[PDB]
């Protein structure tokens, strides 16, 4: 029951033995938009218990959901010293519901959650990364040697059509997607005519992107072997954290790539200089 | 459109009015060499129009481009009645001595449309072509003819019969019988040495050569063009001149 | 010809703007409005049948009066179209008790006798009188077919039937299956039909002649306005129609001819 | 597709109706039906059609104008939930039969003058009086053909109710048409034709009453004798220049 | 507007009385010279407005897309105010500059999207006029009746239906006659100052309109002031799907030689 692991992460997020209360601290900060990245660490949760850990090992991508959603819901209960912003989101978000008067969580969402690799795992070479570990986390070393300049990727869709004046969503949850043609409010299949909505980007959601190739170190390499690489994507906090030439260790996210036999790309979660 | 035909009935009179010292109307004596096979284009002095007429010659200078196919179609007129020709030879207008010499950088949107005149240095030439300027598209569902349907700079075809039954969406098959072809050259200028300003590259263009004005002009001649500006074909589009008269100086 | 001076798009438009403006404005002896009360009447029992006198039409618009006797086809397809539209402005719903709205024409000047019918009456509107004989059911007939294609399970757009010949597929898009084209019973379109039978009346028949008579086509609202042993005011499009029977039985080549009931008088 | 989720919608409707009130109980009212008919060997039951609108109005709506493929759908979802309820059959009785359903409703019935040319494949109600029958002839409704050269067969070919044929294939997959129907492997049901006259009122003055043909199917035949007044529930359809003759599949008897 | 904390009245407004009191009305003299220079535009400070009001600063930064004409508005009147005798082209263009580069090329976050910024740079390529349809002619051709549609937010709408005869797919564009404004690319690389240690410079896209067009050239080290803009990218010219990550460029305001 994915319910009852929810309920076991807001668990462990309120009570946090340190008893400083390190994940309270950090999310009233997050609500007061102090902080951004909540980096949970999986040793804590092994102190409490193991099991959770490795099932969040074996399949990192609904527990990272569920934690975000954890959050979320502990989030308004630290919101103490209201906001100092002028986000022009939250400025079109006000407007609007001035306006209402007159969601999806992801779209009300602002901070990005991370896992660190426990103590336990140990560093793979890329070669070492088989298919057997698809879906899971994984920790790669290697040296970068290329990255591209950093990009704002859409998350939500938030488009707008002239005859009504509610306002269309569309997540992004694929590397392609096609924009809405025809709006689908119920004001407009009222009126037996859809609208020609238009995406209004000031009421959209864009977050930094960045990919990076990382290769195999020489010396790891056996002498007959050619090097071999891999293709990171990293986004969030983690951008602007490594540059060519540099020796890295990265925890991440094990996926292929879909647009039976299909690449592979690594979903970044943690990134370390290692010399 | 009453401002394109009071100017096609001003230009027929100019053209059967027009008298010089001698009284006599020299197109006359030009439609007399195009009553000839291999001429199909006409010539006429811009400063004698706005002799005969300023406001008619201004006219023609706001909307050239839009204008001219009622000129071709009154000096088409006007050789017909002078001799006989059949019917379905075309003719062309060729403006000569216009004195509002213009800049390649001066060349702008605004001036899309307006008659101009351009010199420069030719580059390169191209083969000629046949050109079609006015298809013939045939109904496949109910065998109806729709002629005279001009091409814009690229492959157009409507979506109506000539007869109020059919609707057809993407066929209409072309008829080469019924069509009309006119030569086509394609040649490229630069910016001549006097032009070039300090620090900047010679800003090459492309002409369009059209009727009688085609193989006119050889490689490396510095050549005065007369022609307007038009844009050729998310919608791309880009720049190019149509010259229809061309001179050496 | 008239039918091809009607035929241009300008002067089907014009044509089309004049009835507008005549159903809208004709005020009566007295001033009042005569087609707002007759579309009333009309709304409020539920017809789809429009009376249109032609004496007030010749005295509003002659040209329109002169058009119709000689192209009484299209210019009665623009009459219905029209007065489509001004009971839709009049009455917004009327979209539901009605699909389409049809105009009788009233008091043709011309009358005529069956026995003085010849080709230089055909493709004209007629007004003739007599006695009705013979009343054939109501049956379903074809009016808008919708032909499909096996090849893409596509359905071809509709094709409108008329009383004198049958009907063929046109086209589909890109897979040209013409053979395997049939019909659906649901998205079809049909109509009412009843084939009378009118002959001269007992009175007015020369003593030394015979009584004729000619065949008349009753369509969707005219069914069962007429019973066996009527005397009517027939007003009509006569009509030639081939029969190969009639060539071989004679040994010389002849067309029967028929008549499309517009309007129906009991006297 | 959607007809699967039509059927699921009509299966639900079978299983789940009930009727009562809680101060005194609830019955299942078409569940049991079906299983006491049948287990008894009667392989019909008659739905009503407010109890269908009370359910489900979209289902209700979508039998009142295309009748027949949602019809095919609910004997489908009879079928299914008949054989549920009596999954345990006794020896030699495993193969389960075809439900029929009768439609039953009480609205204001029409007249057959009234029935116009936009009304066509949609359920009507019309009185009448029974003035002619005919006697029980066979109508099929699965097939096997089979090859005159190659004997190849093309077994379990479905035939479409009503007065509707099957045409036959051309290319033998053996000259053209080298098909034949073979005797034997045919399943057939009862069928016939009456011919339903106009009430001796809604005659108007001075008019023969007028007639329309009705066809009747398996558990319906041999029901009304010539003389009785009866009340139609049936499809209107059709069997000059494109004219075609128009026929009544009745699903409903109510005699009165 | 709709999500946006602009008043064109306020502003307008404000704009004015910012103009008669710069006491550092210095811009009311600028207007003076301009009466007489003949070319209708003024360069503006960012740094004086925001002495003036930082809460106006803040407005035109956040929101350049409305807050330029109404600056623009304001400017227009208080020149006819002071001079209306004097005859002009066309209409005063305030073009609000920047003394200093806000940002590098990098550093460009999603955040800064639809929003006024400056950088520096040198000059690389420079493209030629690229033309761009502003007004739409739309003429039927089942009753050849002619329209005048202009733009409305880049997606012109062509109606089918006729206004004249009311016939669908009618109204057919004919470029020829519709009206045309001028664009021009340019490329613009990073000075080595902004360069970090072991890095190649980067490049950035910028789009000169109008007068803007022709005024800087290759090897001229300058500094830009215009809005950042992210566009959406299709898969394939056939194929409408649309990438996630969008490209970015920069539509210049203001050029600064230094
Ligand atoms: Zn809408
Ligand atoms: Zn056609
Ligand atoms: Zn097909
Ligand atoms: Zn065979
Ligand atoms: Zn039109």
């Amino acid at each position: 029951d994915y319910q009852a692991e929810k309920e076991k992460c807001k668990t462990f997020l309120q009570e946090f033995y340190k008893k400083n209360f390190k994940y309270g601290v950090q999310l009233a900060n997050i609500a007061h938009r102090e902080q951004v990245a909540l980096c949970i660490d999986l040793d804590d949760l092994a102190e409490e218990d193991p099991e959770l850990v490795d099932a969040i090992c074996e399949n990192t991508r609904r527990y990272t959901n569920l934690f975000a959603d954890a959050v979320q819901e502990l989030l308004p209960q630290y919101k103490e010293r209201e906001v100092v912003h002028k986000d022009a989101l939250d400025v079109y978000i006000e407007h609007r519901l001035m306006m209402e008067q007159r969601y999806p969580p992801e779209l009300m969402r602002r901070f990005e959650l991370y896992f660190k690799a426990p103590s336990s795992s140990k560093a793979r070479v890329v070669r070492d990364v088989k298919a057997d570990s698809i879906g899971k986390l994984v920790t790669v070393r290697g040296i970068v040697t290329r990255v591209t300049e950093v990009k704002p990727m859409m998350v939500v869709a938030t488009y707008t059509c002239d005859q009504c004046g509610a306002e269309t969503y569309q997540p992004i949850q694929s590397p392609t997607f096609m924009p809405l043609i025809m709006c689908p409010s119920r004001e407009c299949q009222t009126n037996r005519s859809g609208g020609r909505l238009y995406l209004q980007t000031r009421g959209s959601k864009f977050i930094k992107f960045q990919e990076l190739k990382i290769q195999e170190h020489s010396d790891q390499v056996p002498v007959g072997n050619i090097p071999r690489c891999m293709s990171v994507y990293v986004r969030g906090e983690n951008t602007r954290l490594a540059q060519p030439g540099d020796h890295v260790g990265i925890t991440g996210v094990f996926l292929p790539m879909l647009r039976l036999l299909s690449e592979t790309y690594l979903e970044s979660h943690r990134l370390v200089k290692m010399n | 459109d009453e401002l394109s035909d009071k100017c096609q009935k001003l230009f027929l009179e100019f053209l059967e009015e027009c008298k010089g010292k001698d009284g006599s109307n020299l197109y006359v004596s030009a439609a007399e060499e195009l009553i000839r096979p291999e001429r199909n284009t006409l010539a006429v002095n811009f400063t004698d129009i706005e002799y005969y007429n300023q406001q008619l010659a201004t006219t023609i200078q706001e909307e050239y481009y839009r204008v001219y196919p009622h000129l071709c179609r009154a000096v088409r007129s006007f050789a017909r009645q002078m001799g006989n020709i059949p019917a379905n030879k075309e003719f062309y207008i060729a403006f000569s001595d216009f004195p509002a010499r213009q800049k390649i950088r001066e060349l702008s949107s605004a001036k899309i449309g307006t008659l101009l005149r351009i010199s420069g240095q030719v580059v390169r030439t191209h083969p000629v072509h046949p050109e079609l300027v006015s298809g013939t598209f045939l109904c496949m569902d109910c065998q109806s003819i729709v002629k005279d349907v001009e091409q814009q700079f690229r492959y157009t075809q409507p979506t109506i019969c000539k007869n109020p039954v059919c609707a057809n969406r993407r066929r209409f098959t072309l008829d080469t019988n019924k069509s009309r072809f006119v030569d086509f050259q394609k040649v490229r200028i630069q910016e001549t040495q006097a032009e070039l300003p300090r620090g900047a590259i010679p800003r090459s263009v492309e002409i369009i050569l059209r009727a009688e004005a085609v193989e006119s002009a050889m490689a490396g001649d510095r050549c005065d063009f007369t022609g307007t500006l038009i844009v050729v074909p998310d919608l791309s589009y880009r720049l190019a001149f149509l010259a229809c008269y061309v001179g050496a100086t | 010809t008239v039918r091809e001076w009607v035929s241009m798009a300008a002067t089907r438009l014009e044509i089309y703007h004049r009835f507008k403006n005549f159903l809208r404005t004709h005020v009566d002896e007295h001033g009042h409005n005569v087609f707002k009360e007759k579309i009333s009447d009309m709304c409020k029992e539920n017809k789809e049948s429009l009376p249109v006198n032609y004496e007030d039409l010749a005295a509003r618009e002659h040209v329109l009066a002169y058009f119709l006797p000689e192209a009484p086809a299209e210019m009665l397809k623009i009459f219905d179209e029209a007065a489509k539209e001004v009971v839709l402005v009049m009455y917004p719903k009327y979209d539901r008790i009605a699909r389409e709205i049809h105009v009788r024409i009233s008091h043709l000047p011309l009358v005529e006798e069956l026995r003085s019918l010849r080709q230089l009456h055909l493709n004209q509107l007629i007004r003739t009188s007599g006695v009705v004989t013979c009343c054939t059911g109501v049956l379903p007939q074809l009016s808008m077919v919708k032909y499909n294609c096996n090849k893409c399970n596509f359905i071809l757009g509709p094709f409108f039937q008329s009383q004198n010949q049958e009907v063929r597929p046109g086209s589909c898009p890109e897979c040209q299956s013409f053979g395997p084209f049939e019909i659906n019973m649901e998205e079809t379109v049909y109509q009412n039909y009843q084939r009378i039978t009118i002959q001269e009346s007992p009175g007015k028949v020369a003593a030394g002649r015979l009584p004729r008579s000619k065949d008349a086509i009753l369509l969707a609202d005219l069914v069962d306005s007429c019973k066996p042993g009527d005397e009517i005011e027939l007003t009509g499009i006569y009509h030639n129609n081939y029969d190969g029977s009639l060539n071989t039985a004679n040994g010389f080549p002849v067309f029967a001819t028929v008549i499309l009931a517009n309007h129906i008088t009991k006297k | 597709a959607k007809k699967s989720q039509l059927k699921k919608r009509f299966r639900e409707f079978l299983r789940q109706y009930r009727i009562g009130t809680d101060r005194t109980g609830f019955t299942f009212k078409y569940r049991d039906e079906l299983k006491r008919h049948y287990n008894l060997g009667e392989y019909w039951i008659e739905v009503e059609m407010e109890d269908l609108a009370s359910f489900d109005e979209d289902l209700a709506d979508y039998l009142y104008k295309q009748p027949t493929e949602h019809l095919q759908l609910l004997e489908e979802a009879a079928q299914e939930v008949a054989d549920e309820v009596t999954r345990p059959r006794p020896a030699g009785e495993e193969t389960i039969q075809e439900i029929q359903v009768m439609l039953r409703s009480d609205a204001n019935p029409a007249n057959i003058r009234s029935l116009k040319s936009e009304q066509m494949s949609h359920l009507v109600k019309i009185p009448g009086i029974i003035i002619a029958a005919t006697a029980v002839r066979a109508k099929a409704t699965k097939i096997s053909i089979q090859c005159r050269s190659c004997r190849n067969t093309i077994g379990n070919i479905a035939v479409r109710p009503g007065l509707e044929g099957y045409a036959m294939p051309r290319k033998c997959n053996c000259p053209l048409d080298p098909y034949f129907i073979i005797p034997d492997k045919c399943k057939c049901v009862d069928f016939q034709t009456l011919k339903l006259q106009e009430s001796p009122d809604a005659v108007p003055h001075g008019e023969l009453p007028r007639h329309m043909q009705l066809y009747c199917d398996r558990y319906l035949c041999d029901k009304v004798v010539p003389g009785n007044r009866v009340t139609i529930m049936g499809i209107y359809s059709i069997r000059g220049v494109g004219i075609r003759s128009s026929y009544i599949r009745v699903v409903g008897i109510q005699v009165d | 507007i709709w999500g946006t904390d602009v008043n064109v009245a306020t502003c307008k407004e404000k704009f004015q009385r910012f103009v008669q009191r710069f006491i550092d009305p210095i811009y009311m003299q600028r207007l003076e010279e301009i009466n007489v220079v003949g070319d209708p535009f003024l360069n503006i400070d960012c740094d004086h407005l925001r002495n003036f009001d930082q809460d106006l600063y803040r407005q035109l930064v956040c929101y350049p897309q409305e807050v330029i004409p109404t600056f623009d508005m304001a400017a227009n009147e208080i020149f006819f105010e002071r001079y209306p005798d004097s005859i002009l082209e066309h209409q005063i263009q305030v073009r609000p500059y920047n003394a200093l580069k806000t940002r590098n090329m990098r550093s460009l976050n999603p955040e800064d999207i639809d929003q006024l910024i400056t950088i520096s740079g040198m000059v690389i390529r420079t493209s030629q006029i690229i033309p761009e349809m502003q007004e739409a002619f739309f003429k039927c051709q089942v009753c050849a009746f002619t329209t005048r549609v202009e733009i409305d937010r880049g997606r012109i709408a062509e109606p089918s239906v006729c206004k004249h005869c009311n016939t669908t797919h009618s109204m057919a564009l004919i470029h020829n006659r519709s009206m045309f404004s001028d664009k021009q690319m340019i490329k613009l690389q990073e000075s080595p100052e902004d360069m970090p240690a072991g890095q190649t410079p980067h490049t950035t896209i910028l789009y000169g309109h109008n007068d803007l067009v022709d005024k800087v050239q290759p090897g001229d080290r300058v500094n830009v002031t215009g809005i950042y803009r992210a566009v959406p990218i299709r898969v394939n010219p056939r194929v409408r799907n649309v990438k996630s990550v969008y490209k970015t460029h920069i539509d210049v305001i203001h050029y600064r030689k230094t």
